[PDB]
């Protein structure tokens, strides 16, 4: 009876034809030439070739997969003999995957398909696959292919046989931990973990933090009254519609795409356009590059929100966590280095120590949102230094040491000390943490909320419109007009942009960056800042899916850099204005911005740009202080 | 070759690699011959590149950063224990490369005082007492707390390391990216060619 | 059961109060008045409406809300400025 | 209920109903009543959210019943949790980690803020608690949730509760001649919540 199943497998391998070629026979022959004793069988071809064996495999694979292994081994040996070990079955499939939470007591011994993220992987273990044994009582020998030794001799007392080690074969096996995507986990629930096992050629293909697609068998094993631990026999691991592609390409073709997306980030918040665009750049992220010496340039864009409390700084992160396809949100107080980063923990199911990824490891290839960043401990910050700057995490615990990569973008909202960021002080004095952290972030935004009449009225109007419920209809109409993008559609667009394009800079953009950074350096920030700015234009080019980065991106990147980092021959004219003001204003005197305008600019002694730049520099040089939004100017020193 | 200028630092590195000559006296005294070099200034400014070149070029260069004292035991699976070698001891007749020298602990400082002065290590522990040779040259880099070096003051206030520790370095150099636009362009054109 | 809804009938009566509070907090050590404090007026007006079990936010509820928020802000200033802000917000 | 609702000026009766044995302090009683009733947690279009509960701070000199008011909110609200400043821990308030006695797996157990979900959380002597336990309340005061990352557990719990806090000024007596931002050891961020 099973001979018919073997014959059907033999036909499906040797005689099946697709694309006018014997694709399965040719691929198995190529594997034999490579000496890879494994065959990747596609389930979508198997269902199309024969439905009855597919029904048998779907309902009772318990005897089918031994038949698969032996038939593939026999056919591959026949092919090797024609051209001049047990071959492993690998299954590729595209059918609908059952959710992990939906696995139940009904899918026992059934082949299922799953998707998730790897959080922990064990070390390799050697398992027997072919044994030869000898009786100690009478030296009778035999071969054996869960397996247990015979209780009596075939020729001697109970348990007479011993294993002939030099005439046996063994195979490798690895234990894996899978869990559902946290983005698909509703709040109030810890993501469900799942144990998976792989052997031979399927081992060491994944590391913690890897997102994979699974084909395997749901089964249980004994390790609670009758709580049998479930585990998965791994069979195959894999790791947009055409109309969706056209829709997102038209969205890219939109002449107002950048502003539409800028408004689309938290439309229920007013203003904050600069930080909105910066967060857009963070969402796109930079482009990876590799040095010829093997080092990798960190392409992640890390932004520190460092403004006064109550400025919608937390709401922005909470909105990004919705938008980004891969997002992790956690508070600084409720986290730890062992939790944020990877850790080594013992698996009670297999009684072995496992390397387990952390929160930032889970955010690999995505964005992590952290709040109250100023309130975490310094050791956690030291680990985050490595995570940000080297994209790696170093672990030295118990008696084992390892290094694990983490390509995680970090968006940190930090509260400046003394509550309110005093403008009289350098940013270092308004901060309580390691100074080198300022050298880690690419940009910082010290947002201010100075009281104003008309701007507050407009903000109040927006908030009353939101609470009235009119905002819902307004957003719906804007989406219908194409001026606002749906959050799900925005996430789909972001994923498509991330997966497809990877731009590179142009010589025109580089030369302006070099000139502007030279001017900034001469005025004064390190060389690292110029290379960090490249991430912004790469991110913008990724947003536009342009083949190369462009200077028209560099303009907005420079504007954001100026409005972020500088929050706290024309130079000769500026310094001449400084000298003329030092002569005009004795120490301790007071004046107003409009008075200076009328007396120096309306008289054309100096230009208005020179006025603004000189006032800015003198305020940084502790010479003068600006008060009451420019209505009062006081010379604080020489 | 990756650093433009800094001829004196390169000369000092070459002389340190060459080293002096040790002597012995009829009274049993011994004279130090090796040379040490210390680097100070802004962190990213050329200290990492020079240290990388020194570590890759020297045949017996050992990298260190904040078990170097070689006075700690590692235990076997059966329970018995054995000492593990330290970098300062392994680098005998070699060179020691230190990065983030400011971040090293006080125990490391009090241990390295004797290493730099008498070229030896005096181990005194519970049930273990021995003396080991530490005839190694030392090159280290340190950075100020503020990140920006105050060129008007000595490292005794910019980094605030003990004067006794600093005096054990034969040569000291301070580098900081004082920007000259044409010279920075000339040196960074090579970097731009890699982008 | 009760979830009162809002209407924009009294947008000015809240916006001008918010502007007044922000103006009076521009140069004195006082509460960190921000948008979050603006939302307090709306939420406490909703709470006042939810006492009547009314389905809509009325003008009277907003009046009492503005009274409570403005009185809370004023009663925390220093003595010399308190007697001036007593008269500066006599409208409310 | 509908018979009661039609009375003219019902708001004043409700306000006078809070803690009747406490004389005066009407400006505090109104805030207590408003926090008890709360507002509307408008999850505008889903993609945006606003906290629906009112947060109240009772700051004043000793002998002003800043504490016994909380002993009325605890006895009036449907679900109330009471804690003292120095008798609380950051782990204890937010969430604690446990190992399951059956499966030996890392598990999480909710703290006081998780217990007070859809309720009210009370913190007495809010000024005298250590800075870290005070910091643990930051996310709960606006996000109405607890975010944690411990022993590999990464999750967020619902903490939809209002916070009523009582505190004493610096030195134990309020200096009327000095601003509020100087009479307390707290900071503008915390006050903004
Ligand atoms: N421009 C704005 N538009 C709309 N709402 C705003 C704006 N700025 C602040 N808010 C309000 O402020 C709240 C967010 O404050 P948040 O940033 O969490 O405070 P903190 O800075 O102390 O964390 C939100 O409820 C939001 O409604
Ligand atoms: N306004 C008031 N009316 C009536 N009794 C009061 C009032 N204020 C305080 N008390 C009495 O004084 C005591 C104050 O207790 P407590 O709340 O601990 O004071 P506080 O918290 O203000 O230091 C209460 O037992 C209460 O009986
Ligand atoms: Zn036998």
């Amino acid at each position: 009876d099973n001979t018919e199943i073997i014959k059907s497998f033999k036909n499906f391998i040797l005689e099946f034809r697709l694309d006018s070629q014997f694709i399965y026979r040719d691929q198995l022959r190529n594997n034999i030439l490579v000496k890879n004793y494994s065959l990747t069988v596609n389930m979508e071809h198997l269902i199309g070739y024969n439905e009855d064996i597919y029904k048998k495999l779907s309902d009772e694979p318990s005897d089918i997969i031994p038949l698969f292994e032996t038939a593939i081994t026999q056919v591959a040996k026949r092919i090797s003999i024609l051209s001049r070990p047990t071959f492993q079955l690998i299954l590729n499939s595209n059918a609908n995957q059952i959710p992990l939470r939906d696995l139940d007591s009904e899918h026992v011994s059934k082949i299922v398909r799953l998707s998730g993220i790897i959080i922990s992987t064990s070390v390799l273990s050697s398992r027997a696959t072919y044994l030869s044994i000898m009786c100690r009582n009478c030296r009778h020998t035999t071969s054996i292919t869960t397996v247990s030794l015979p209780r009596s001799c075939l020729s001697c007392g109970p348990d007479p046989y011993i294993i002939i080690h030099e005439s046996s074969k063994f195979i490798d096996q690895q234990f894996l931990k899978l869990q559902e995507i946290p983005e698909l986990v509703p709040v109030g629930e810890m993501p469900r973990n799942l144990t998976m096992t792989c052997d031979r050629y399927l081992t060491n293909k994944v590391i913690p933090g890897t997102r994979v697609t699974i084909v395997g068998i749901y089964s249980i094993y004994n390790s609670g009254v009758a709580i049998r631990t479930p585990y998965i026999k791994i069979l195959g691991i894999q790791s947009f519609t055409e109309e969706e592609e056209e829709e997102f390409l038209q969205l890219s073709r939109n002449p107002k795409l950048y502003e539409i997306l800028t408004n689309s980030i938290a439309p229920s918040i007013f203003g904050n356009e600069d930080i909105k665009k910066a967060i857009v750049c963070l969402l796109m992220g930079g482009s990876k590059k590799i040095l010829p010496d093997g080092m990798r340039l960190r392409g992640d864009i890390n932004v520190l929100l460092l403004g006064d409390p109550g400025t919608a700084k937390s709401q922005l992160l909470k909105f990004v966590e919705k938008v980004s396809p891969i997002a992790v949100y956690t508070s600084g107080k409720g986290s730890s280095a062992a939790g944020l980063t990877a850790s080594v923990q013992r698996d009670p199911m297999t009684r072995e120590f496992y390397l387990e990824g952390g929160a930032m490891v889970l955010a690999d290839g995505g964005v992590v949102c952290i709040d109250e960043f100023d309130k975490m401990r310094d050791e956690d910050r030291v680990a985050i230094h490595e995570a940000m700057e080297q994209q790696t995490i170093s672990i030295a615990k118990a008696g084992i040491t390892t290094v694990l990569n983490s390509r995680t973008s970090v968006l940190a909202a930090a509260n400046p000390i003394y509550g309110r960021y005093d403008d009289l002080k350098s940013p270092g004095d308004n901060i309580d943490f390691q100074t080198t952290i300022l050298s880690a972030f690419d940009m910082i935004f010290i947002v201010k909320d100075d009281h104003n009449e008309e701007r507050d009225i407009s903000i109040a109007n927006h908030v009353i419109n939101i609470h009235t419920g009119n905002a819902n209809a307004m957003q719906n109409q804007q989406e219908e007009n194409g001026s606002e993008i749906s959050i799900e559609k925005m996430k789909r667009y972001i994923t498509y942009c991330r997966l497809k394009c990877a731009p590179r800079l142009s010589p025109q953009a580089a030369e302006k960056l070099s000139s502007n950074f030279v001017t900034i350096r001469k005025q004064l920030i390190t060389i690292r800042q110029l290379e960090a700015i490249i991430r912004i234009t790469e991110s913008l080019a990724k947003l536009e899916l342009s083949p190369i980065a462009q200077e028209r991106h560099v303009d907005e990147a420079i504007r954001l850099f100026q409005a972020s980092t500088m929050d706290a021959t024309s130079l000769s004219e500026i310094r001449r204005f400084e000298q003329e003001l030092k002569r005009r204003l004795p120490i301790g005197w007071s004046t107003s911005y409009q008075t200076l305008r009328r007396e120096f600019v309306d008289t054309h002694r100096f230009s208005q740009l020179a006025l603004d730049k000189a006032l800015y520099a003198l305020e940084k040089h502790e010479t003068i202080q600006l008060r009451h939004q420019g209505q009062n100017i006081y010379r604080s020193g020489v | 070759p990756s650093i433009y200028g800094h001829d004196h630092i390169k000369k000092a590195i070459l002389l340190m690699l060459m080293g002096g000559v040790e002597k012995n006296l009829e009274n049993g005294s011994h004279l130090r011959g090796d040379i040490n070099i210390l680097m100070v200034g802004d962190p990213s400014t050329a200290k990492s590149q020079l240290l990388r070149f020194v570590l890759n070029t020297a045949s017996l260069a050992i990298a260190t950063t904040g078990g170097l004292t070689a006075a700690v035991t590692t235990d076997r699976e059966t329970g018995e224990r054995r000492l593990e070698a330290g970098a300062m001891v392994l680098a005998d007749r070699g060179v020691v490369c230190i990065d983030e020298f400011d971040k090293m602990t006080d125990v490391d400082r009090v241990a390295i005082h004797e290493v730099m002065e008498q070229q030896t290590v005096t181990i005194a522990k519970a049930g273990i007492h021995t003396t080991l040779n530490a005839r190694c040259s030392v090159i280290a880099a340190a950075n100020p707390v503020f990140g920006q070096y105050d060129v008007n003051r000595d490292p005794h206030q910019n980094i605030a390391l003990p004067d006794s520790l600093l005096s054990r370095f034969d040569l000291l150099f301070v580098v900081t990216d004082d920007i000259n636009e044409i010279r920075d362009r000339s040196i960074s054109e090579h970097v731009l060619r890699t982008h | 059961k009760i979830y009162p809804k809002l209407h924009q009938m009294d947008m000015d009566k809240v916006s001008r109060v918010y502007a007044d509070l922000r103006r009076e907090s521009i140069s004195t050590g006082s509460f960190p008045i921000t948008v979050r404090h603006l939302e307090s007026i709306l939420r406490i007006a909703e709470s006042f409406a939810k006492m009547r079990l009314s389905e809509f936010v009325s003008s009277y509820d907003l009046d009492r809300a503005i009274k409570v928020v403005v009185d809370s802000f004023v009663d925390a200033q220093k003595v010399s400025v308190r007697r001036q802000l007593r008269r500066s917000f006599a409208i409310y | 209920f509908r018979k009661i609702s039609r009375d003219r000026g019902i708001i004043d009766k409700i306000i006078s109903s809070m803690a009747p044995s406490i004389y005066g302090h009407r400006d505090i009683k109104t805030a207590v009543a408003c926090s008890l009733f709360g507002g509307v947690p408008k999850n505008v279009n889903g993609k945006h959210s606003i906290r629906g509960d009112i947060n109240v701070l009772l700051l004043g000199d000793p002998g002003t019943a800043k504490s016994q008011i909380l002993k009325y909110v605890e006895k009036t609200a449907h679900r109330a949790v009471f804690a003292t400043g120095q008798g609380a821990s950051a782990v204890g308030l937010t969430a604690s980690v446990r190992k399951d006695p059956i499966t030996k797996e890392w598990t999480l157990e909710g703290g006081a803020l998780v217990l007070a979900d859809k309720g009210v959380c009370l913190i007495d002597e809010f000024d005298k608690m250590n800075d870290q336990d005070r910091t643990s309340i930051h996310e709960a005061m606006e996000q109405q949730s607890i975010s944690i990352s411990k022993a590999g557990i990464v999750t967020t719990l619902q903490a939809r509760c209002s916070i009523i806090a009582a505190a004493n000024p610096n030195g134990g007596r309020y200096n009327s001649t000095l601003p509020l931002a100087q009479n307390v050891s707290l900071t503008e961020p915390i006050l903004s919540r």
